[PDB]
């Protein structure tokens, strides 16, 4: 098991929200510690999982969408929101 | 009479099948396995699950 | 120190836990029950647990004179706390018998209250290279005043570098003494003799509290107990009625919040004279476990 | 439990843990969070009803002073023959590296080692009014007396004129609904209930 490749996310300019970036990982290890040491988390919200369980367990695949985004527009990314962000830019999937 | 003998044997088997199958009901939890609930959630969510 | 003389096969009377008499059972707090039977989950001893026995003795005594003390190595037995414990105090203080030392002198067996040191951290005694030194805030439980006072304090203990005094190069142990003849004259009970003999060994530095409690002494059965939780340290005692002395009730909480890991029973030798001495009883320590018990309550 | 029910009711005991804490690190105190705060500094216990409060303390109120930095622990482990062995917090307890961490920290990522144990600290300056966290927990039903807030206190009443009717009651902090009847003494009277 060679290690996962996060260097696309860690170098360059992050994209806009309508043109978001996607990464998918299978069959690798990734060092969650020192990923958390590059960013300062302002908020999280999880659905049928918790972040302390992602740190201590294994899963078949990991999928990350990422974009630049102002934190003070956080409530426009909530499920059930009514504005332009969910309608025309990004809508979160809740199957997994 | 032969159908009644087989009916009795099947009622005995049906009680045990229906017992064993209810251990795979999730009842609206994320799993019917307790081990997967303990591995995927934190303590506060674990209790309500 | 000659610990093969004290824990020998002389007395060694085994005393298991009898649940049919409800020995060592802590009563529920905030509530009572009457004439019923129910299950209760708590901290209890195991049935038929023999526990551990502690035999005490008056020290070496010259004719008419007082010498160095005859103790065990209880000050070097560091035991694991794990849930707290209960102590059966002097059940043999109603019959004849010696303590352990004067094998041909039966004297009427008094009761001996145990003394404890309890701590989170433990280490070496520097330069004596002896284990069993408590090094941060330690909790001290001391009986005093011919068994009428309980001192409890939480302090840093600094060893003193006198003649041995628990902090020299040569180091036997910490050991405490008392005098039934001069310190225990009736009318004037000197309730600081154990405190002063303890202060010979240690400097008490940065004491966060100093509590004093009234102890009820007699020659019947006695039970003491200690537990810790997130609200602090709890102390339990049998009451004073000669009416169901197996029941232990909560009488003190202490604001100690770091986890207690180690404890030490303090070796004693009460320095009675040679001719008119008093023989000493044992005490028994039993460990608590998280258990479910079926309890029966009478109408009282 | 809700905070407005702590304001109108009585409980057996109250427990408050408190420390200095930046509000913009609030999500590291969440249950389920994954960083260094829950692992090495504080893990909340959930066996009793409990609340978590973050607050700012203003300028001229109180006599609370400010420290120079905020500070948390980033690592706590022991070395072995195989390698590092990370020591994690238990719920409600203190870190096993607490005696090492009492030596203070002067720079970010400063270490302190004693024997097997090692700890690393992280400091950063305090800017503006001080901020604080409070972990509160209550207990019900474990005591013959209560802790009550002063707005929940009423004077006193008697039962001797209202026997055998349904009434509300508040007896030493135990509240409910019932019918009372003069009886013969049973149970231990020092336990009151
Ligand atoms: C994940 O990455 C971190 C880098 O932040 C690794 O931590 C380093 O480990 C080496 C050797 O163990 C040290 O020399 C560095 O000083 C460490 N850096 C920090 C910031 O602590 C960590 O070892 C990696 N995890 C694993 C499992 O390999
Ligand atoms: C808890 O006790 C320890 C003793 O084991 C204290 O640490 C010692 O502090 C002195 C200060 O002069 C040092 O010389 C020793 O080397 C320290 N011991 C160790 C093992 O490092 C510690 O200070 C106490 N805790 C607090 C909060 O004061
Ligand atoms: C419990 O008893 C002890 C001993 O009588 C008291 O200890 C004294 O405390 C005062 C003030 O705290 C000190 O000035 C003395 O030096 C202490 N004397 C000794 C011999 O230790 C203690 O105060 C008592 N506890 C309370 C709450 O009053
Ligand atoms: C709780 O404490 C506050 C202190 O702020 C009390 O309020 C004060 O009461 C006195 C007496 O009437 C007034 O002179 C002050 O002006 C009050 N201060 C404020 C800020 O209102 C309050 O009475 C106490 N609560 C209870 C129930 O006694
Ligand atoms: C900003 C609210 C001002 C309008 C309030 C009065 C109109 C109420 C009618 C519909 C309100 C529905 C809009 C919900 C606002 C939340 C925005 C969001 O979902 O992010
Ligand atoms: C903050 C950087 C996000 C990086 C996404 C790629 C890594 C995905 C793997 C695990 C994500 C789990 C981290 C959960 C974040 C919450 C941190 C917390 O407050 O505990
Ligand atoms: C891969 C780098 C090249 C792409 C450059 C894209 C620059 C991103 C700027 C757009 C940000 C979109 C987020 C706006 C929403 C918000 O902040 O509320
Ligand atoms: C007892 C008072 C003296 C000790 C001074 C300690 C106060 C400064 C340390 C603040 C640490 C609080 C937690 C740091 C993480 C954060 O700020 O979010
Ligand atoms: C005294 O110490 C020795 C070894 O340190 C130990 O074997 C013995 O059990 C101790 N004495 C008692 C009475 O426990
Ligand atoms: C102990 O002995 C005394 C007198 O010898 C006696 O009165 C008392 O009842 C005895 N204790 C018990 C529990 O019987
Ligand atoms: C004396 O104590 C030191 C610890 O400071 C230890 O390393 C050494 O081995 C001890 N000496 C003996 C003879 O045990
Ligand atoms: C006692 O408290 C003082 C605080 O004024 C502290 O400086 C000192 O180190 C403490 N004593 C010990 C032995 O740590
Ligand atoms: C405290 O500061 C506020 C402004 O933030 C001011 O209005 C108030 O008068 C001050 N009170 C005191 C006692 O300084
Ligand atoms: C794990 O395996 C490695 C590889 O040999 C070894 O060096 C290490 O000591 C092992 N650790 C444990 C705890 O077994
Ligand atoms: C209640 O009963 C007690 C004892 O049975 C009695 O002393 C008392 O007078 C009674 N009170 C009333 C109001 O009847």
């Amino acid at each position: 098991t060679q290690e996962c490749d996060f260097t696309p996310m860690l170098t360059g300019t992050p994209p806009p929200i309508y043109n978001f970036k996607r990464l998918v990982f299978t069959n690798c290890n990734y060092n969650l510690t020192k990923l958390l040491s590059l960013f300062q988390v302002s908020e999280f919200s999880c659905h049928q999982v918790s972040p302390s369980s992602l740190a201590t367990g294994c899963y078949s695949s990991l999928t990350v969408d990422y974009f630049a985004y102002s934190t003070d527009m956080s409530s426009y990314l909530q499920p059930g929101s009514a504005g332009a962000i969910v309608q025309f830019n990004y809508k979160q999937d809740f199957s997994n | 009479a032969f159908n009644k003998v087989q009916d009795a044997v099947n009622a005995n088997a049906m009680a045990l099948s229906k017992l064993a199958a209810e251990l795979s009901n999730t009842f609206g939890a994320i799993s019917s396995s307790i081990s997967d609930i303990l591995a995927r959630l934190d303590t506060v969510e674990q209790e309500a699950q | 120190v000659q610990p093969d003389y004290f824990e020998s096969v002389h007395t060694t009377w085994p005393m298991p836990i009898d649940t049919s008499k409800a020995e060592g059972v802590i009563y529920p707090n905030g509530k009572s029950y009457s004439n019923i039977t129910l299950t209760y989950t708590g901290l209890y001893p195991k049935a038929n647990d023999l526990g551990k026995q502690y035999l005490f003795s008056d020290g070496h005594s010259a004719p008419g004179r007082l010498n160095n003390l005859f103790v065990s190595n209880y000050s070097s037995q560091v035991e694991s706390f794990d849930d707290g414990f209960v102590v059966r105090i002097g059940a043999a203080a109603n019959k004849t018998g010696t303590t352990v030392i004067s094998q041909s002198t039966f004297k009427p067996i008094k009761k001996i209250y145990p003394a404890f040191l309890l701590g989170h951290s433990v280490g070496n005694y520097t330069p004596s290279n002896r284990t069993g030194r408590y090094l941060n805030h330690t909790l001290v439980i001391l009986p005093d005043g011919c068994g009428t006072i309980l001192h409890a304090f939480y302090c840093v203990l600094h060893p003193r570098t006198q003649q041995n005094c628990a902090g020299e190069t040569n180091f036997k142990s910490l050991s405490l003494w008392d005098t039934p003849a001069s310190d225990c004259v009736s009318g004037s009970y000197n309730q600081e003799a154990t405190l002063g003999a303890f202060k010979v060994y240690f400097d008490l530095i940065n004491c966060t509290f100093r509590y004093n409690y009234t102890i009820t002494e007699d020659e019947n059965a006695e039970w003491f107990g200690i537990t810790q939780d997130t609200q602090g340290v709890h102390l339990y005692s049998s009451r004073k009625e000669n009416v169901f002395r197996n029941n232990m009730f909560h009488f003190a909480t202490l604001p100690v919040y770091q986890k207690i890991l180690y404890y030490t029973v303090i070796p004693r030798s009460i320095r009675s004279p040679f001719n008119d001495r008093k023989a000493w009883a044992a005490f028994y320590i039993y460990k608590l476990h998280p258990l479910t018990y079926l309890l029966n309550f009478d109408v009282e | 439990v809700s905070p407005s029910s702590l304001a109108t009711g009585c409980y057996s005991s109250l427990t408050v843990d408190y420390f200095a804490y930046s509000t913009d690190m609030s999500s590291y105190l969440q249950p389920g969070s994954a960083g260094a705060i829950v692992q090495f500094n504080y893990k909340q216990d959930f066996s009793n009803p409990t609340c978590r409060v973050l607050a700012t303390v203003p300028q001229n109120l109180t006599t609370i002073t400010k420290p120079s930095n905020y500070a948390y622990l980033t690592e706590c482990y022991k070395t072995s023959a195989y390698g590092k062995n990370y020591l994690y917090n238990a719920p409600g307890a203190y870190t096993p590296c607490l005696s090492l961490a009492s030596r203070g920290f002067s720079t970010k990522y400063q270490s302190h080692s004693d024997g097997e144990l090692t700890t690393t600290g992280y400091i950063y300056p305090v800017t503006g009014n001080l901020q604080m966290a409070f972990i509160i927990s209550v207990q019900y039903g474990t005591d013959t007396n209560s802790v009550c807030p002063m707005q929940a206190l009423r004077n006193d009443t008697s039962i001797e004129d209202k026997l055998d009717v349904c009434v509300e009651y508040s007896l030493h902090g135990i509240t409910g609904r019932g019918v009372f009847h003069n009886c013969t003494s049973v149970g231990l009277r020092n336990q009151r209930f």
